[PDB]
């Protein structure tokens, strides 16, 4: 019920590719994405979620929208095929926030981190300190090979909202099998 | 108060457009649009930018930036009009304000009204404020009233429309 | 009408008719009755270059009410007649660039005209400023204060 | 009672006036239409700054055509960009009718009319405005409650005979009877201007093109023949220098002919071809080696 | 009206009586001359008619059946 | 390739409209914006255009935003209304190319291949052509150097439909020149002509210096062109083009001469025909 926009962040580089989850870690996020967009949408019906790549690039495949089949249908043709940018995937994911159609509704991000970031850890932080000027809540779940649960990383939910902040989860799933099981349990339905 | 032949616009406030930024989650937007001592801080710095929205192109004459007599206060409002977008904080500072206000303490009084210009805002449809420091130097801001006088613009809502007079399926 | 037609009756020469004048003007409909009231009473202070009055003059201007600000730039002017106030000079035009109703301008035109009545050198800025701006409206100010 | 003063002006955008003209020869055989945007900035003036078509439908110019989905996306679209207008009026062609408005172009505006009480309706003939003139008449219902009243109802003002007349082919389909004209005027502003005059604005090179000599020659050769006939005549002309009469003389042979018209002018057209072809020659000599 | 202005005893001049620019009169006819865009503005023209008249004031509110001639010709 | 790029006049008179849009408020850079127009063998005729939301930031010059679904549902619209245009190219005002052009030119190319860029120098007023259109392309540049994007340049030339041109000849009807031309103007266009030749041999100038002072990198191409340029000078001092030139200067000064003779003798006559005019009068009077 809660009016926010998930601008939900799907990575789509080359090492999505490698499947230590089961089938693959790209079905993990098409799964994933699959019950996080259908979870926000079934949660308020005003709501609206949009989906960026974020390997090689920042596309916005998908603006930010309410209708969940532009997003699935997307979703398909990802083409694991670049290298991750996390610097920069928040932001335009942000600034594309910006544009939200309606003004009211709270901000909400989740972000499909599959892959080694490469980002000074000042660079990280100062991203996050302009996130909480600007009252954005962005959820961090990591996928496939990675420097377990990245000290980078980890700093980034960290002063995302301290100090008795909303709790932007950064849920480290369980590499090896598992499904968005734990993706849907803790951050879905509470983020 | 209020001058003669104009009205607080405070039914005009689109509750779906305002959405402020630095908010406190214990102290929000909605408190400071209230006649009461609920009060609205910032959170993670003085700075605060409270954007508003109104259903009809309203005019602006008169804006009550109230605040506590703390100090926590607004002491410097910059006034943007009609912004495509939601403005950002780095990109805010930069650009050149509509009216760029020096508070005094006595407009943060719970009587003080600050007079804008009103040739500059003729068709506002959204309005952000951007608090720059309160008066006390404190931590954090404080806005215990805040809303505008004017008038409403009477505007051509097509979305009505509907056939007046005359019959359906007549060409030229 | 009325109050536009007691300052005719005191022309150039109010004296005690401005207060009476001013405390009506500032309790008007904010409409026609303003217009004539501005008039009225800047015909009726036409000179004296009175700061009370011209301080509730500049209100109803800055209230940009279209048929207001033709009457009140006149106002203005006539108010200021002859005093090459630095303050109204620039205030009056600065108005003007930054103002639809193009009315207002209309009388804003003539009221920064009067405003340098018979300097014959003094400005001359005016003259020259106001002859290069784009705005038709403004220019034909500029040419009256050449008169 | 309120009142259109003559003094009430439609401002046209240089932007609307080139699209309006646009999406009238866009469909010229048929009839076009759009809501045009802008503010009633107050009552003496109705400002439109820009218009957005309103897709030809097979209902033609009337209240159907208006699909209030169309509207009220597109709308809602170009309030993003920064064009946050309210629908101002609206405007339809005439493939070479005219500038007037017909029975069913008055139900529809008196329907926008029920909105707002100043909802201008223009025209704009793509096929007559065909050349520096455009017929674009704007127009507004007056209210057939009025005829008690005055028809134009207008006050102090004075521009009510100033920038146009009652044009004849429009007051036969009801003018000052139940639609009246409303003064149209452009607010073409600098930096519009100049980037219009870059239409046909030539260029840096031009100017220093020296013509191509063999058809100078020719044309030289050519002018210098025709005027030397000229000159004959000239001689006759003169030398005749008649008396009976010779004001009546000077008024009975003027058929644009011999003694100056196709004189000098021919002249003026000689040496400013020369003039300037020589300065370009010149100039090229210096300035390139 | 102009004709016959204040019943044929009142003339519009600019120039004073002693060469100088009245004020009040030149004020007037060029708030006057702004009747094409207002008509109320008409009545401006009032403050350049001047009485063309001489008074026989001899003392301070003395008003002598003074009687002096012209030259009519 | 595309031959010529041609401009409408309501396209660069909506850019112009589109950045007072925002530039009034939100005070920003370039202004980025969809152009459509319909095909020709291979001169792109641009018909119209619409404005994209668009916001960048100066930190890492690629987090940006150009809307998918409006630059999609406008055109949805646009081709109801009209269906001759076809998305084409974007148009952004900043007259210096960005970091951002590549990447948002490739995403453009998702809607029509062969895009082309036409930056409008909206603020500018100046020697002219406020239209610079520029295309995509990717090649190994032959002559062994490393690849990438690159805007190369495509011919712009400023054009106008009927309607359009019926529209703004009258929208300046205070400025315009008279089409005669006439010897004053004739010969203004010549100044006009020499400041040009001048402004154009400087920015050379400078960009030679920069080369010259490595400041930039040698094109190795285009910068023999430039010597291209340089050897096709005239070279007039030739004594048989000299000869050659005299003749016809002396050609057309015998033409100039005969004009100047027929405008006296009829300056002449007309003195004649006026002393008698007013001295006949003069006795009539009497
Ligand atoms: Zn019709």
């Amino acid at each position: 019920m809660v009016l926010e926009s998930t601008m939900v962040c799907v990575d789509n580089s080359e090492y999505m590719r490698n499947g230590d989850f089961l089938p693959t870690r790209l079905q993990a996020q098409q799964d994933a994405v699959n019950i996080v967009c259908h979870s926000k949408t079934r949660s308020n019906p005003e709501n609206n979620v949009g989906l960026i790549t974020l390997a090689n690039d920042c596309e916005v495949l998908t603006t930010l929208t309410p209708d969940t089949g532009r997003i699935l249908s997307k979703l398909h043709t990802v083409q694991p095929k670049g290298k991750i940018t996390f610097c920069t995937g928040i932001r335009v994911a942000h600034l594309a926030l910006k544009h939200r159609q309606g003004k009211n509704h709270k901000m909400r991000i989740i972000a499909f981190v599959g892959s080694p970031v490469e980002d000074n850890e000042k660079d990280l932080v100062k991203l996050a300190k302009r996130l909480k000027k600007e009252k954005v809540n962005v959820d961090i779940i990591n996928f496939g090979e990675e420097e377990v649960n990245t000290e980078k990383l980890t700093a980034f939910v960290n002063t995302l909202n301290g100090k008795d902040g909303t709790g932007s989860h950064l849920v480290t799933v369980p590499p090896g099998p598992s499904l968005a099981d734990a993706l849907i349990s803790s951050p879905i339905l509470a983020g | 108060d209020i001058p003669k032949g104009y009205m607080d616009l405070m039914p005009f406030i689109n509750k779906a457009g305002c959405e402020c930024l630095n908010e406190s989650d214990e102290h929000g937007f909605d408190n400071c649009l209230r006649k009461d001592t609920t009060f609205l801080e910032s959170d993670c710095d003085e700075q605060l930018l409270i954007t508003v929205a109104f259903n009809q192109p309203v005019k602006l004459y008169s804006m009550k930036f109230q605040g506590p007599d703390n100090g926590q206060g607004p002491k410097y409002v910059k006034i943007f009009i009609n912004l495509p977008r939601s403005m950002d904080f780095e990109e805010a500072e930069r650009s050149e304000p509509t009216q760029a206000l020096e508070l005094t303490e006595d407009d943060i009084k719970e009587d003080g009204i600050v007079p804008l210009r009103y040739v500059k805002f003729q068709n506002v449809n959204s309005v952000t404020i951007f608090v720059q420091s309160n008066q006390g130097e404190e931590e954090t801001t404080r806005i215990s009233y805040f809303t505008f006088i004017g008038t409403p613009v009477q505007a051509t809502n097509m979305n009505d429309f509907k056939r007046v007079v005359g019959k359906k399926g007549e060409s030229h | 009408g009325g109050l536009y037609a007691l300052g005719l009756i005191h022309a150039n020469h109010g004296g005690d008719i401005i207060d009476y004048l001013l405390n009506q003007l500032k309790n008007a409909s904010n409409d026609i009755v303003r217009h004539g009231g501005s008039l009225g009473l800047g015909l009726a202070a036409m000179g004296t270059a009175r700061q009370d009055v011209y301080d509730l003059l500049k209100t109803n201007l800055y209230q940009d009410d279209a048929v207001t600000g033709e009457a009140a730039g006149l106002a203005l002017g006539l108010v200021m007649l002859g005093s090459k106030n630095a303050q109204a000079i620039e205030d009056m035009v600065g108005y003007a660039q930054e103002t639809q109703h193009e009315k207002i301008l209309r009388g804003l035109a003539v009221g920064i005209a009067l405003v340098m009545y018979g300097r014959m050198e003094e400005a001359d800025a005016l003259i020259e400023s106001l002859c290069r701006d784009k705005d038709p409206i403004l220019r034909r100010s500029g040419m009256y204060t050449v008169a | 009672a309120p009142a259109v003063d003559t003094a009430e002006q439609v401002y046209i955008s240089s932007l609307a006036l080139l699209k309006m003209l646009k999406h009238g020869r866009a469909g010229v055989p048929m009839e076009v239409m759009g809501l045009m945007l802008g503010e009633f900035v107050d009552d003496y003036t109705v400002r439109v700054i820009d218009v957005f078509a309103m897709p030809q439908s097979g209902t033609g110019v009337s209240v159907e055509a208006v699909d209030p989905v169309f509207q009220a996306k597109m709308l809602d679209m170009l309030k993003q960009t920064g064009r946050p207008e309210m629908v101002v009026g609206w405007y339809h062609s005439h493939p070479g009718f005219g500038c007037w408005l017909s029975g069913v172009d008055i139900n529809t505006q008196q329907s926008f009319e029920a909105l707002s009480e100043r909802a201008v309706a223009v025209v704009v003939d793509p096929i007559q405005s065909v050349k520096g003139k455009v017929v674009i008449d704007a127009f507004r219902l007056i209210n057939a409650n009025m005829m008690v009243l005055g028809h134009e109802p207008r006050q102090t003002t004075s521009n009510l005979g100033h920038l146009n007349k009652p044009s004849i082919q429009a007051l036969i389909h009801g003018l000052n009877r139940h639609y009246y004209s409303i003064t149209i005027n452009y607010r073409k502003n600098e930096l519009e201007q100049k980037m219009l005059l870059n239409l046909h604005k030539k260029s840096w090179m031009e100017g220093l093109t020296l013509q191509d000599y063999s058809e100078h020659c020719k044309h030289n050769e050519s002018v210098v023949k025709e005027m030397l006939e000229l000159a004959k005549n000239y001689n006759k002309a003169v030398e005749e220098e008649d008396k009976m009469t010779p004001e009546q003389l000077a008024i009975k042979n003027v058929g644009k002919q011999d003694p100056k018209r196709h004189l000098e002018e021919h002249v003026d057209v000689l040496m400013t071809s020369n003039i300037v072809q020589c300065l370009a020659a010149m100039l090229d000599t210096v300035v390139f080696k | 009206g102009i004709l016959d202005a204040g019943g044929h005893n009142v003339t519009i001049s600019l120039q004073s009586r002693t060469g100088h620019t009245h004020m009040p009169s030149v004020v007037g006819v060029l708030v006057f001359t702004q009747f094409w865009f207002w008509f109320p503005l008409s009545h401006f023209l009032s403050l350049a008619y001047t009485p063309t008249c001489v008074i026989g004031l001899n003392k301070d509110l003395k008003m002598p059946k003074v009687q002096y001639k012209s030259n009519c010709k | 390739a595309v031959q010529k790029v041609v401009v409408h006049p309501l396209v660069l008179l909506s850019v112009v409209d589109h950045f007072n849009r925002i530039g009034k408020v939100g005070n920003q850079k370039r202004v980025v914006g969809v152009l459509l127009g319909s095909w020709q063998k291979k001169v792109l005729d641009v018909s119209n255009s619409f404005a994209v939301p668009f916001d960048e930031d100066d930190k890492d010059d690629s987090v940006w935003f150009l809307d998918h679904d409006y630059l999609e549902n406008m055109y949805g619209m646009f081709k109801k209304v009209n269906a001759r245009e076809r998305i084409v190219g974007w148009y952004h005002t900043g007259p210096k190319l960005h970091k951002n052009d590549i990447a948002i030119n490739e995403l453009m190319k998702r809607y029509c291949p062969n895009s082309v860029l036409v930056i409008i120098d909206v603020k500018p007023k100046d020697l002219g052509l406020p239209t610079e259109a520029y295309i995509s392309v990717e090649e190994v540049h032959d002559d062994g150097t490393p690849t990438s994007k690159t805007f190369e340049h495509v011919t712009s030339e400023i054009g106008a439909e009927e309607a359009e041109e019926v529209g703004v000849e009258h929208l300046l009807r205070d400025i315009k020149d008279t089409t005669v031309g006439t010897l004053s103007q004739r010969i203004t266009n010549q100044v006009h002509g020499l400041k040009g030749l001048n402004s154009k041999l400087l920015d050379i100038r400078s960009y030679l210096e920069k080369v010259a002072t490595g400041k930039l990198p040698i094109n190795h191409q285009i910068i023999y062109q430039l010597q291209d340029v340089f050897n096709l000078l005239p070279d007039v001092s030739l004594q048989e083009f000299v000869k050659a030139f005299y003749l016809k200067t002396n050609d057309q000064m015998v033409v100039v001469y005969l004009a100047s003779l027929i405008r006296s003798v009829v300056a002449l006559h007309n003195l004649i025909n006026n002393k008698i005019a007013n001295r006949d009068a003069e006795k009539k009077e009497g």
